[PDB]
RNA sequence: AAAAAAAA
């Protein structure tokens, strides 16, 4: 856990920096604005479609897929959600992930009037100790290695 | 870049219509251009060449449209019909660009004949195809599968065939019918109301119903719930005997069983296939369906028939054995007729209008089917 | 840069080129080399390394320290074949 | 931040600083190593003497001029010799 | 009852890059023995409605999965970016999303040819160095001065067709 | 018989 936190705070992170970044909903680009808002809001309510949010200035996008499509449900010590209650005109997104070996939470908010908003990344302290220690150690050892001058001729 | 004709080996290698072929990395486009009106020889006809992996500007479709846009200027008050014979169906980018091109040009009609369907399982390609062809508010573009006549025309007019007759390969008709069913599924083709009304009448005394129609849909199991696979839905009919097609014509049931394995259903899941037929299966088709159902334990079969087809008494044995295999056989009632009308017919918003004596005929047929399946 | 080289906490280690040039570079940057790190007294004299080789190795120190943690859009590090073998010799000596 | 080169009398120092840093800051940097008062010195660039009051932007030098792989080169003098590096 | 989701990081790419990636992976799995041991899963082997293909790469006792995706509405206005890629590192029930550059770096630890330990010693004795690195996408970090110098004096091999790279597959071209 | 397709 201390190594994970140190990495998160001090490492050029994944190309997805923890700093606040403007994000936008990309779905149904072509269709008119009102149609886009209606479809996005309906998808957020239903939970039957998929929803994607892209960082405005890059190539990275976060995809929420229905947990059914994956097949076997994955055990979730922490909870992700798409809430539509804390504010009248905003949707709040919470998504735990494991990136490059460190557990994180991505938190975002989208304004349904404009279909854009802000997202950020934070360190997750709860699940780091719950995850298997052997797999953490294996990935850590693997990523510390270099191919060069390693093979024994 | 164009060539007048292609060699015999080139044609035989490239226009072979097995739905899944590798190592066909070139696209050949034979094109003809004519003027609307009485039949006359094409004004221009040639062949374009390309590689699938080349740049989009070098694809034969883009090259044809670039050539045509310039050549089209000589007489702009002329309205043209264009025919393509293409070994691979255009790609997703070309499909979209042709849609735009045809939207630009109102005085041009395009008919495309394809030997094979390229990437027919890609959802994005399917959407682009529906935009190009299905959409009646979009461009007037038709797409069809090459049959014997089209292959023979290409052999005659676009091949170096020195006094040599066209010789079909082994499974030309089988592959054609598979591809025809797949394309109809992708384009969401619909039955016209007259065909439905004439073929699906359940009056016991019918005159002139020599052909059997079959509408199919598929459902998948999940969370103890049947979820429709909107991709798998369509209709088909029997193939009349033909010297160039099937010598003794193929029954709709056999075509359906042929197309099922191409869907690549997962053996670890559970599926339900529902068929609505105007005639119940014959004895041989019932035997084939029973064998299929016995082998493929991951598929359940449901048959709803408008009429009971009986001949020589083997039909009752066939229905009995098909039922014992594990299929469910029933008689179409008001609900099923209305559902088929609303799902598989081009009703244009019109409501389903039942005919005279529907309910009584349904009841009599249900009694007959109960007697058949109970008595043995 | 108020840190006094003459003192124990130097803030700068002196490097003497075999050719006759002398540079000075922060202790942290020299720490990236195993030999100098083990040696470090506040002065280092290299028996063989020419002046230009010393300049290139120090520029590499700067570069790696600047981009040691960054893993995005790393710029190129120019090298020339006529100096490649001697630079490699220097690096092998220094365990850079 | 950027990195700088100062060469004079077969002597050199490698150090980093910020963009808007004035030449007074550069002289303060070199003071801790040269033990010589700042305003006495005068920098040199392209064999042009640098006055006591000078700024990066006013000088026109930019970040793209000085890189970790190719830092900007300027000479120094006391109360000038642009001595080249050794050659193969 | 609240809904449930899986969250992925998907790099938006164009279908042409996906096609080439598939072709290169297949060519080096079958025609060349270089990517032998990798597995390719067709679209019809996955229940996922959006999965287009999977490439599985054994890494010792762990595994690297590159997944391509179909029919994402996120595609650009010009449909420059309809499809997507994701990278995962799995071992037993543990999984982690992986950066494309770290992905190539982890791949190169197991599969292609690199300079041997005796490469430096041979080079200063003026001899010929072999094997020499042929996968430069596996050295995308800031390596030691030794590696940079050696790679300078002896050039890397240029395989044709190029070995498959996760970095080249998921590199931002639309926005640059 | 196989080719899910730049595996040529
Ligand atoms: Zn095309
Ligand atoms: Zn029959
Ligand atoms: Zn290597």
């Amino acid at each position: 856990v201390p190594d994970q936190r140190s990495k998160f705070e001090n490492e050029e992170f994944f190309r997805k920096l923890s700093r606040e970044c403007e994000i936008k909903y990309t779905g149904f680009r072509d269709r008119p604005h009102e149609e886009r808002q209606a479809r996005f809001q309906n998808a957020c309510r239903d939970g039957r479609s998929e929803i994607a949010f892209v960082a405005t200035g890059t190539n990275l996008s976060l995809q929420f897929f229905p947990a059914s499509w994956q097949g076997e449900q994955r055990q979730t010590p922490s909870r992700e959600y798409v809430d539509l209650e804390r504010e009248a005109g905003k949707v709040y997104l919470k998504a735990p992930m494991i990136l490059n070996g460190v557990c994180v939470i991505w938190k975002g908010w989208i304004d349904l009037q404009r279909l854009d908003g802000m997202g950020c990344l934070e360190f997750d302290e709860e699940r780091a100790q719950q995850e298997d220690a052997l797999a953490q150690q294996a990935f850590e050892e693997a990523r510390r290695r270099t191919r060069e001058f390693e093979d024994r001729d | 870049n164009t060539v007048e004709r292609m060699y015999r080996d080139t044609f035989s290698y490239n226009f072979y219509n097995r739905p899944i072929l590798s190592r066909r990395n070139t696209v050949w486009l034979c094109y003809e251009v004519k003027t609307k009106g009485p039949s006359r020889p094409p004004l221009d006809a040639k062949i374009f060449r390309g590689q699938v992996y080349s740049e989009l500007k070098y694809h034969p479709e883009m090259r044809f449209f670039h050539w045509f846009s310039k050549w089209r200027k000589l007489h702009r008050d002329q309205e043209y019909e264009v025919t393509w014979y293409i070994s691979w169906s255009p790609c997703t980018k070309c499909t979209r660009d042709m849609a735009t091109f045809l939207a630009e040009d109102p005085k041009v009609t395009l008919t495309i004949f394809v030997a094979r369907l390229y990437y027919f399982w890609d959802p994005d390609y399917q959407e682009a195809l529906r935009s190009l062809c299905q959409k009646r508010d979009g461009p007037r573009a038709t797409m069809k599968i090459m049959n014997y006549d089209e292959f023979q025309h290409c052999w005659s007019k676009f091949v170096y065939s020195q006094r040599e007759l066209f010789e079909p390969w082994n499974n030309l008709p089988k592959y054609y019918i598979l591809l025809h069913i797949m394309l109809g599924e992708i384009l969401r083709h619909s039955m016209d109301p007259p065909t439905f009304t004439f073929n699906f009448n359940n009056e016991p005394w019918v005159r002139g119903r020599h052909e059997t129609y079959l509408c199919y849909e598929v459902e998948r199991m999940h969370n103890d719930t049947w979820v429709l696979l909107n991709q798998r839905r369509g209709f088909l009919c029997n193939q009349a005997p033909h010297k160039h097609g099937f010598l003794e014509g193929r029954h709709a049931e056999l075509c359906f069983l042929d197309v099922i394995p191409f869907w690549k259903l997962d053996l670890d899941q559970d599926y339900r296939v529902t068929c609505f037929t105007s005639w119940s299966p014959c004895f041989s088709c019932a035997q084939e369906m029973a064998k299929f159902i016995s082998k493929n334990k991951h598929v359940s079969l449901c048959i709803f028939t408008a009429r009971i087809y009986d001949d020589q008494g083997r039909c009752q044995e066939g229905l009995r054995t098909l039922a014992e295999a594990g299929a469910k056989i029933s008689i179409m009632t008001y609900s099923e007729f209305k559902h088929c009308w609303d799902t598989f017919v081009d009703h244009q918003g019109c409501p389903f209008q039942p005919w005279d004596g529907l309910d009584e005929h349904s009841q009599d047929l249900s009694g007959r089917l109960r007697a058949i399946l109970q008595n043995q | 840069t108020y840190g006094g080289c003459e003192g124990p906490d130097a803030m700068y280690v002196k490097l003497i080129s075999s050719d006759g040039h002398e540079f000075i570079v922060k202790r942290e940057h020299a720490l990236t080399s195993g030999t100098i790190k083990a040696m470090l007294t506040n002065e280092v004299n290299f028996r063989e390394i020419p002046s230009h080789v010393l300049s290139k190795v120090c520029m590499y120190f700067t570069y790696k320290v600047r981009y040691t943690n960054s893993s995005t859009e790393i710029p190129e590090f120019p090298i020339a074949p006529e100096i490649a073998l001697e630079l490699l010799m220097a690096a092998n000596f220094l365990d850079c | 931040d950027v990195f700088l080169m100062i060469r004079r009398h077969k002597t050199t120092i490698f150090t980093d600083a910020k963009e808007s840093s004035t030449v007074f800051e550069l002289k303060r940097i070199v003071e801790g190593i040269l033990k010589r008062p700042p305003d006495e010195q005068r920098l040199y660039k392209d064999d042009q003497l640098l006055d006591d009051g000078k700024t990066l932007g006013e000088c026109g030098f930019t970040s793209q001029t000085a890189r970790p792989q190719a830092p900007a080169t300027v000479g120094l003098a006391f109360r000038l010799c642009i001595e080249p590096f050794s050659s193969p | 009852m609240e809904n449930r989701w899986q969250v992925m990081i998907v790099w938006q790419v164009d279908r042409m890059r996906i096609r080439t990636w598939k072709s290169l992976v297949k060519h080096h799995m079958y025609v060349s023995g270089k990517a032998r041991g990798w597995f390719y899963r067709h679209h019809y082997e996955s229940p996922h409605p959006r999965i287009s293909s999977e490439v599985h790469i054994p890494l010792g006792d762990a595994r690297l999965v590159i997944t391509t995706y179909w029919g994402l509405h996120t595609g650009e206005r010009d449909w420059h970016l309809g499809q997507g890629v994701s990278i995962e590192w799995r071992k037993k029930r543990y999984s982690t999303q992986v950066d494309p550059e770290l992905a190539d770096q982890l791949i190169h630890l197991y599969y292609f040819d690199c300079f041997s330990d005796s490469a430096i010693r041979k080079a200063l004795l003026g001899h010929i160095v072999s094997p020499r690195c042929e996968y430069q996408a596996g050295h995308n970090k800031v390596g030691s001065l030794q590696y940079l110098a050696l790679a300078a004096l002896i050039t890397p091999k240029k395989i044709k067709p190029p070995l498959p790279s996760v970095t080249k597959l998921t590199e931002d071209r639309w926005n640059k």
